[PDB]
């Protein structure tokens, strides 16, 4: 009530922007069967760039 | 009073405008035709075979008007199948009888062992010509229409060609690509349309036809090259003595012989006379008044 | 929205002005141009909206 | 010609009017005369005796109600063939049917069985039946009102 | 005499239609801008001109 | 008619009457103006005359009282010429006052003019003259109809009154 | 079965062709294959996807590339010619309202006006849709002829065979903008109407305004170019045509001049207040943006490559984004 | 619409259902269809007998709804029965008569209720409520509609 | 003016006060009734011609 | 209400009712064609009691 | 003449606002009965 | 394979669209998911024209309805109106949740041939 709420502010515009793969900044760590969504993923990223 | 001489006047300037229309129309009719003549006294006939069999060269250029009234040599392999649209052959009535040609084929069966595809036909559809009424049985679904090409002289002809894919070897090793191809010449025809006035009417439900309806032929007939069998529909001819005397069904097209336009200069002229003669009684009956 | 406000506005000023209703928000007459009520309005509705966009 | 310079002068024209409302104020004190002891205002070529800007306005009003409801209210007053057609057809109906009807007795099978019983509670028809003809498709129309649709 | 009375009740006033309504809606004058209508010099300029010619119809 | 054709009889008269007057029922209060409004005035009175003035400031007065000693048709003729034109400002409702202590002579002028859209006689105790010379005029108003009679109380509201005495001439007037 | 779906059956049936893909619905008509491949449900819905817009760049090249048959046209104004028809009409009457006692039967000097005028006759014959026999005439006059006469011309060849079109054809016009502007249905009809103006006139009152129609028929061929060509000056054309505006105006106030309909004679025609020659603007150049008239003959080289563009646009919708290209293929 | 052209689309002219029917249901996806349900249609004649109530039901609510409104009256000559034309169940005029002792406006029961009662507004309504018939007439407490 | 100078002289007409032309004064002004005629003839021959056929 | 309710209710019966018989095409490509058939399913019991 | 004036449309969007207070007051108004 | 959760975004409309493109023509996509994809397509159609045409009747009798038929202009312009997007809505909206619904499904489909939903072990 009273005191900084966290903000829910977010981007809303670009494809897949949610979608995120496996990196150095994801550790790699995901799913083990994963590999096939950041494939996915990064072809999508290419047709939508 | 009134009424009636401005009614009168009206018929009078909207026949004489429908004269003037159709007499222009008349007029380029006869150049136009005059020029078809000309030109299919030459008979010179375009190559219809690779690259351009595969897509047609009006069809390629979707520019079928232009290659309209030209005459071409092209090879194909005809289909069972024969429709006829019944229409008058020399004031006779009859059936305008069209085939299908397989002008190219493509396989893409990668495992042509494992499984047996059919192969997948580039087609296009060639008016056999014209048949009377009374020979209606005569017709024979798949009849052979001319004798076939002879074999090709060039050794290395006999597979496969590069574009067209049709292998002209009588024996060929693979028999489930085994073909016997047919080579002829013929004009170019573009395709009718169904007018309620024309009396180019079809009851596709009864099985009667009078307009040529290219979309209805194919899904008729199951032809792969959909649009491109509609975008035009060629009525084969045959240099003279067409079907001189036999039982020959349907007798092909000669070079004086094939059909006229239904929009002929003919009936532009027929129409230009009768607006004209409207357009003369009612300027007259207006003086009259 | 700031554009769709802004006409919204205006149109509703002259509106409302060509039926006398006008809001004395602003001085009537302003001090030194002496501008009317009604320009003095319409100047801070063009200029209001695109502010608070640049703002946020 | 004279149309095309009309069209041309039409932006001209309005920016005259525009021009000529700028340098212009809505004020000329020109109308109000007090003639005699009423004051009255010019109206149009003529005046008009002014209480309140309330009742000049009213005034207003009335007369260009007056004015917008002149032609509608002017409706040709004989145009009644419909009518007369529709008044001829119910008489004529009502004239069939009081030929269809001229000598028959009030009292039917019912009204005589009426007199044999003792549903004093019901009572026996003693009038003319011309006046209440198909009152029973009246009742089977409001019973069907529910229960066609 | 109901066709005369447009089958409605004489000696009643009755409720004005809509378009009825409607006329004596869009029939009023335009209220313009009386105080721009003053002989204030402060009204006398030129952006005020312009107000009141265009407040004022 | 039978009790059962009524409805389908009125049913039709009011389907068939929108072929005379279109949107008749979406301007019935607003036919319910006079197209060319003439009035007869009867009566004398303080209230009597502001009643008029209230009822008649739109419309435009005619002396009858002036008219006098005339010869009948004369007048008659005069009185429907000044009430068969419309002035300059499209003001065509005028009411005749003081007229015409005739009965004979008020005939004459609705054969000229087609009846007067409005008869008013002012019942008022404070007026003391005017039935001494309209009786006959008062009786021709009555039988043919047209004769309103508002009768006002010498004290009171002159406002009250003067809505009153619109209202009645507003469902009084005569087509 | 035997007495009602015999006759119910076909206003189904029309329901359902104007909301499916009648095409598509022909393309699963004939189940099965003669030989070659392709022929499956799957291929002719795969077929079927392309072919939509295929089948209208291929109308919109028969429309250019070919001869002009009306229905086409039609096709083209359909909501010109049926729904917004009447709107025609009361465009007319708005042109007309400068000199009519609209004012006088409940009519204001608006738009509002003068749809209360038109509504005052109903929606039937006498109503809305008022003379729209008479407009749909003229509409296959003119205008057809002109195309017909210059399939893909210039500007400048346009707007002579439309100026000789409509010179030809004024009659029929002055005549609907008579009915339009009769408001007391005083004609019965085309006929009577031209039978009344013929014998109380003379012929040449058929052609009041056929020159200033002749220059607002460039005006708006001009507009129509650069509306089809896309140029970003369409709005210029459109301001132009608005400066020009007020000779329709005059036109349609001319061809109603000195009738029982008008309160004013011809030379009044030439002391109206200049504040009524842009009196339905508005109408207009809505009716003419919204509700445009499109004549695809005439359409412009940049018109033809902007559908084109668009089809290829809808052609590429059919691929696969996530694609991966390969270095053998 | 919302009873029949809705549903019989959204029944007969499809194979996906609503997201309405799966929201709660967690079970595999599949389509549906019209031609292997209910062979004992039983539903059919329930359809057809609860669409027939319904279609009566509101008819006869809306001619309820409706017939308590005053439409137009008259006074007889003796003032006795007053004739009045109220709203039909067809949208028609449907008349009847009234005796003069029957008609009366009286308090509400609850005289708390007095200041939030319709006729406390100038331009109001009046029930007239006819106590032989127990049936009321709604007038508008209006200057302009009485005579 | 112009709608009050055409009301004048419609109201005149409509009034009974129609034009003193010349001591020639039209003291009656009326129409006559015309009935659909041509459109029965044809009904009536369609109906024969259908009969017959 | 109670009608708009009726009709919701109904609808959830006829997809719940309609969820125990699965009925799917499939292409035959042996005959290049695609045919509708039908068959049984295995589901939770927890389901088929709910 | 004037069109759509603001004025004129708040006054129609007011009435009509005002329009169902007298069927809803009179659908809401306590009865004479009280059936215990 | 998208975020799952209520703080997450809900599926754009261009993304719904670039993802039923991938499923119609993707070489990894199975021959069923392809086929209920198509079909979904296909009849999808019908409804929003349906609806579409639907306000377009509707909304003509309501322009001439009995206290339709004696409005001021605009009003009964509106009035008019009303029905036409209503019904136009409907029918675009049933169209669209169709396909979307049945494009879901697809993926959800598609996602099981690849096994890319997690806990999801057979």
């Amino acid at each position: 009530l009273f005191d900084f709420n966290p903000s829910s502010i977010k981007f809303e515009k670009y494809p897949f922007y949610y979608w995120i793969n496996s990196s150095q900044l994801t550790e790699f760590n995901q799913y083990r069967k994963f590999v096939i969504r950041d494939s996915i993923i990064y072809s999508l990223n290419n047709y939508i760039i | 009073n009134v009424t009636g001489k401005v009614a009168l006047a009206t018929l009078g300037a909207l026949t004489g405008y429908g004269a003037f229309y159709h007499y222009n129309q008349y007029l380029n009719l006869s150049a136009r035709w005059q020029q078809i003549q000309e030109n299919i006294a030459k008979d010179q006939p375009f190559d219809v075979d690779g690259f351009d069999a595969k897509v047609y060269p009006w069809v390629r250029e979707n520019n079928v008007n232009d290659w309209e009234y030209k005459l071409v040599k092209m090879r194909g392999y005809f289909k069972d199948q024969r429709f006829f649209v019944r229409r008058k052959r020399d004031g006779k009535e009859g059936f305008l009888v069209f085939a299908p040609f397989v002008t190219a084929v493509e396989r893409v069966n990668h495992r042509l062992k494992q499984k047996d595809l059919l192969p997948v036909e580039y087609s296009v559809f060639v008016n056999l010509g014209w048949v009377p009424v009374e020979n209606k049985k005569d017709v024979e679904l798949g009849g052979e229409v001319c004798p076939p090409m002879d074999a090709p002289t060039d050794s290395t002809l006999f597979v496969n060609d590069t574009f067209t894919g049709f292998n002209p070897d009588p024996a060929n090793p693979e028999d489930t690509e085994q073909v016997t191809l047919t080579e002829i010449t013929g004009i170019v025809r573009r395709g009718e349309q169904q007018d309620i006035l024309a009396r180019r009417r079809n009851w596709n439900k009864e099985g009667i036809y009078n307009w040529v309806d290219l979309d209805y032929m194919g899904k008729i007939f199951r032809l792969f090259n959909l649009d491109a069998i509609n975008t035009a529909y060629i009525e084969r001819v045959v240099p003279s003595f067409e079907e001189g005397e036999e039982g020959l069904y349907p007798i092909p097209a000669t070079k004086d012989t094939f059909e006229r336009p239904l929009n002929t200069p003919e009936r532009h002229s027929t129409f230009f006379n009768f607006y004209a003669a409207t357009s003369a009684l009612s300027f007259i009956s207006m003086l009259l008044l | 929205n700031s554009l769709l406000f802004t006409a919204v506005s205006w149109f509703s000023i002259y509106q409302f002005a060509r039926k006398g209703a006008v809001l004395p928000v602003l001085r009537e007459y302003g001090r030194y141009f002496g501008t009317h009520r009604l320009f003095r309005q319409y100047l801070h509705t063009l200029v209001l909206p695109l502010l608070y966009t640049e703002y946020a | 010609f004279e149309s095309l310079n009309t069209v041309l002068m039409a932006p001209i024209y309005s920016f005259l009017e525009f021009k000529l409302k700028l340098s212009s104020t809505k004020i000329n004190t020109n109308h109000y005369y007090v003639i005699n002891g009423k004051l009255y205002i010019t109206y149009n070529d003529s005046f008009k005796l002014f209480t309140t800007i309330n009742d000049y306005f009213n005034d207003l009003n009335e007369l260009s109600n007056t004015k917008l409801f002149f032609l509608y209210r002017s409706f040709n007053i004989y145009n009644i063939k419909l009518n007369s057609l529709v008044d001829f057809v119910f008489l004529k109906l009502i004239l069939f049917i009081h030929l269809l009807y001229l000598k028959s007795t009030n009292y039917n099978r019912f009204d005589y069985r009426l007199k044999q019983t003792d549903w004093g509670f019901y009572i026996n028809n003693n009038s003319n039946y011309i006046q209440n003809i198909f009152s029973g498709l009246k009742y089977i129309w409001r019973g069907l009102r529910f229960w066609i649709i | 005499a109901h066709r005369s009375n447009l089958y409605q009740s004489k000696d009643i006033v009755g409720e004005k239609s809509f378009h009825e309504k409607h006329l004596e809606q869009q029939t009023a004058p335009y209220s313009g801008v009386k105080s721009l209508e003053e002989p204030v010099s402060q009204n006398k300029s030129f952006i005020n001109s312009l107000m009141r010619a265009i407040h004022n119809h | 008619m039978n009790n059962t054709f009524k409805f389908l009889h009125q049913v039709i008269s009011k389907l068939t009457l929108k072929a005379q007057v279109p949107n008749y029922g979406q301007y019935s209060h607003s036919l319910k103006r006079p197209i060319n409004p003439k009035v007869v005035v009867f009566g004398n009175s303080s209230r009597a005359y502001e009643l008029i003035s209230s009822q008649f400031r739109n419309f435009n007065h005619v002396n009858g009282l002036e008219l006098k000693g005339q010869e009948d048709n004369i007048q008659a003729n005069k009185v429907a010429q000044s009430v068969l034109s419309i002035n300059d400002g499209f003001q065509d409702g005028y009411y005749i006052t003081d007229f015409p202590q005739n009965s004979k002579q008020a005939e004459r002028l609705d054969l000229i003019t087609d009846g007067v859209n409005l008869a008013l006689y002012i019942k008022d105790p404070s007026d003391k003259v005017t039935v001494t010379r309209q009786q006959e005029a008062i009786d021709y108003y009555r039988k043919t109809g047209a004769l309103v009679e508002f009768e006002v109380d010498p004290r009171g509201d002159l406002e009250e009154q003067v809505k009153q005495l619109s209202n009645q001439v507003l469902n009084g007037y005569k087509h | 079965a035997n007495f009602v779906i015999p006759y119910l059956k076909p206003v189904a049936d029309f329901w359902n062709s104007l909301c499916i893909d009648q095409h598509q619905d022909s393309l699963f008509q004939f189940k099965g294959q003669t030989g070659s491949l392709g022929t499956d449900w799957t291929s002719k819905y795969l077929r079927s996807e392309q072919d939509v817009y295929n089948h209208k760049y291929l109308q919109y090249h028969k429309r250019v590339h070919e001869a002009p048959e009306l229905t086409d046209v039609i096709s083209d104004n359909v909501y010109r010619l049926t729904l917004f028809a009447g709107v025609e009409r009361v465009l007319s009457v708005r042109q007309a309202q400068a000199i009519l006692k609209t004012q006088f039967a409940g009519a204001t000097e608006n738009i509002s006006g003068a749809f209360q005028t038109v509504l005052n006759g109903g929606i039937f014959r006498r109503g809305y849709f008022r003379g729209a026999l008479l407009n749909l005439l003229q509409f296959c006059g003119a205008p057809y002829q002109s195309l017909i006469w210059s399939r893909n011309s210039g500007i400048t060849n346009q707007v002579i065979v439309s100026s000789i079109f409509e010179a030809f054809f004024y009659p029929l016009d002055t005549v609907k903008t008579l009915i339009y502007n009769d408001v007391q249905g005083k004609y019965k009809g085309a006929f009577h109407c031209a039978s009344q103006v013929v014998q109380n006139a003379g012929w040449s009152r058929l052609y009041a305004g056929i020159f200033q129609k002749l220059i607002f028929n460039s005006a708006l061929i001009f507009h129509l170019n650069q509306v089809w060509d896309g140029s970003s000056q369409q709005w210029a054309s459109l301001a132009l045509v608005a400066a020009a505006y007020p000779l329709l105006v005059l036109k349609t106030r001319f061809q109603v001049a000195g009738t029982p309909l008008a309160l004013a004679t011809s030379n009044e025609v030439l002391k109206v207040n200049r504040k009524t020659l842009y009196a339905g603007l508005v109408p207009y150049l809505i009716f003419n943006t919204l509700f445009a008239y499109e004549f695809a003959a005439w359409h412009s080289s940049t018109a033809q490559e902007r559908v084109i563009g668009g089809l290829q646009n809808a052609m590429k919708q059919f691929s696969s984004p996530a694609a991966e290209q390969v270095w053998s293929s | 619409w919302c009873a029949y052209f809705v549903p019989y689309n959204i029944f007969f002219k499809t194979h996906m259902p609503l997201e309405h029917a799966y929201d709660n249901l967690f079970f595999p996806y599949f389509q549906h269809t019209h031609f292997l349900w209910d062979n004992n249609a039983l539903h059919i004649p329930t359809v057809g007998g609860v669409a027939i109530y319904a279609t009566y039901i509101a008819l006869s609510y809306i001619n309820n709804i409706w017939k308590d409104y005053v439409v137009r009256a008259q006074f007889s000559k003796d003032k006795e029965l007053l004739f009045v034309t109220r709203v039909s169940p067809f949208g028609t005029t449907e008349e009847e008569v009234y005796e003069v002792a029957h008609l009366e406006h009286l308090p509400p029961s609850v005289r708390s209720g007095v200041k939030d009662l319709s006729a406390q507004d100038a331009d109001g309504l009046v029930d007239v409520t006819c106590m032989s018939s127990q049936r009321s007439l709604v007038f508008y407490k209006g200057d302009q509609y009485w005579n | 003016l112009a709608f009050i100078k055409e009301a004048n002289e419609m109201i005149q007409q409509n009034t009974g006060n129609l034009p003193w032309d010349g001591g020639k004064k039209k003291i009656f002004q009326g129409q006559a009734n015309k009935y659909l005629e041509t459109p029965y003839y044809l009904l009536a021959a369609l109906s024969g011609l259908g009969l017959l056929y | 209400l109670l009608l708009y309710i009726l009709w919701l209710e109904f609808y959830q019966f006829y997809h719940i009712l309609s969820f125990y018989g699965n009925i799917n095409w499939a292409f035959d490509y042996d005959e290049y064609i695609w045919t509708l058939e039908l068959d049984t399913r295995r589901t939770r019991l927890a389901n088929n009691y709910i | 003449s004037k069109g759509f004036n603001l004025a004129n449309a708040v006054n129609t969007v007011k009435s009509t606002l005002n329009a169902p207070i007298k069927h809803i007051k009179r659908n809401i108004e306590p009865t004479g009965s009280n059936y215990s | 394979m998208e975020p799952f959760g209520t703080d997450e975004r809900n599926w754009t409309h261009e993304e719904k669209d670039i993802i039923t493109r991938f499923l119609k023509y993707d070489k990894h996509v199975n021959l069923k998911t392809a086929e209920m994809v198509y079909s979904a397509e296909v009849e999808s159609a019908y409804f929003g024209k349906a609806g579409a045409l639907a306000g377009g009747v509707i909304s003509a009798l309501f322009f001439n309805f009995p206290i339709v038929r004696n409005l001021p202009i605009i009003r009964r312009s509106v009035i008019g109106v009303l029905p036409f997007l209503y019904c136009y809505t409907w029918g675009k909206n049933t169209q669209e949740e169709l396909r979307w619904l049945k494009t879901f499904a697809a993926y959800q489909r598609f996602v099981v041939y690849h096994g890319q939903h997690c806990k999801l072990w057979v």
